[PDB]
């Protein structure tokens, strides 16, 4: 359940 | 009133320059952390951002999708607010888009929503995301395939009902085929999604076996790549955690010979995992 916030 | 609700009021403005400026600022705030995400939610941005997902204007659409995917990167209560606003039907519809930029961004928001609780993952399934996600596993576009794998792995990390919905959508034959991929990044993500399906019940672990995953997994143990090995071991160990019928299937696939050899590997993480997988099979 990995969450990703915006770029870089 | 305050600065943020004023920006929310400009999201339905007939002036597209005023609309884009406010949209660009709310998007920048929503990328600054959970506290800043809540300020955007409290100002009432979500119903307005959901309305912009239907826009034929790609410039408006790209910034609105960026804002929503970032709001969906916050806590479980914040993800629930995105669902309650009715974002999922619009997000699911954008999976059939021929625009690779819109498509990738729709995949970002959906995977972020699917990274929440079981009931939130179920809401993504009920919205009808699975047929499009399974179809995207056949894409020649490596970027779309990876985003679709990430979204599927997040859905497969759910409970019994969620894993069952992934199997019933025909995701296993496509995932087994992806084990024979020359792409190490795709291979890792397909192994991640398979490990999550194999983390379910004995019948679901058996569905992974019936799909023909074991011969590919056993062969991946002979890889000179330690990273691929760790991923393959994680998947096989999950299958090894099943019942006696499942344990016997791993033994017939010729895993014991490879796992015995992997106990003598230079890498300590490989040693521990292969010793643990062998413990599950022999007991
Ligand atoms: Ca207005
Ligand atoms: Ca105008
Ligand atoms: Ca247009
Ligand atoms: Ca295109
Ligand atoms: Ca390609
Ligand atoms: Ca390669
Ligand atoms: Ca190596
Ligand atoms: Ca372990």
């Amino acid at each position: 359940r990995r969450r990703r916030r915006r770029r870089r | 009133g305050s600065e943020l609700p004023q920006m929310v009021q400009q999201l339905n403005s007939p002036d597209q320059q005023e609309l884009q400026s406010a949209l660009r600022k709310l998007s920048q705030i929503a990328s600054g952390g959970n506290e800043q995400i809540q300020a955007v939610i409290d100002a009432g941005a979500l119903p307005a951002l959901v309305q912009l997902l239907s826009s034929p204007n790609e410039q408006i659409l790209q910034e609105a999708l960026w804002a929503l995917s970032n709001i969906a990167s916050g806590g479980n209560e914040q993800i629930q607010a995105v669902i309650d606003a009715g974002a999922l039907p619009a997000l699911v519809q954008l999976l059939s888009s021929p625009n690779e930029q819109i498509l990738q961004e729709a995949l970002w928001a959906l995977s972020n929503i699917a990274s929440g609780g079981n009931e939130q993952i179920q809401a993504v399934i009920d919205a009808g995301a699975l047929p499009a996600l399974v179809q995207l596993l056949s894409s020649p576009n490596e970027q779309i395939l990876q985003e679709a794998l990430w979204a599927l792995s997040n859905i497969a990390s759910g409970g019994n009902e969620q894993i069952q919905a992934v199997i019933d959508a025909g995701a296993l034959p496509a995932l087994v085929q992806l084990l024979s991929s020359p792409n190490e990044q795709i291979l890792q993500e397909a192994l991640w999604a398979l490990s999550n399906i194999a983390s379910g019940g004995n019948e679901q672990i058996q569905a992974v076996i019936d799909a023909g995953a074991l011969p590919a997994l056993v062969q991946l143990l002979s890889s000179p790549n330690e990273q691929i090995l760790q991923e393959a071991l994680w998947a096989l160990s999950n299958i090894a955690s099943g019942g006696n019928e499942q344990k016997q299937a791993v033994k017939e696939a010729g895993a014991l010979e490879k796992l015995e050899q992997l106990q003598s590997h230079e890498n300590e993480k490989i040693q521990k995992e292969a010793q643990e997988a062998l413990e599950k099979l022999q007991s």
